[PDB]
């Protein structure tokens, strides 16, 4: 009078939200193929 | 023979024959790149 009855389960398997925030929102990516990305800056300025 | 003119040409010898097998065997390399390499790499490793 039990195996009549089996439960119902839920459509998808859930899970924790867990936050999206990821520093790459604000930060630059660069679409880059290959081993590695080098960038050239300025450390110093010109002199007058 | 060197024939004559009548000398009742009998039987003469024949080739006889010898089979050789070549077994014909296989050479195997493998080897082993990294997947990292194969992309970042501009000469065709593949085709090297």
């Amino acid at each position: 009078g039990g195996y009549l009855v089996d439960p119902q389960t839920s459509e998808t398997i859930r899970g924790v939200l867990r936050s999206t925030a990821s520093l790459r929102q604000i930060a630059s990516v660069v679409n880059v193929e290959a081993t590695s990305f080098d960038v050239l800056v300025d450390k110093t300025d010109m002199g007058s | 023979g060197w024939a004559s003119e009548t000398a009742a040409l009998s039987e003469t010898a024949t080739p006889q024959i010898d089979r050789i097998t070549i077994p014909l065997h296989e050479l195997a390399a493998m080897p082993k790149a990294s997947q990292r390499l194969l992309d970042d790499s501009a000469f065709d490793i593949e085709t090297w």
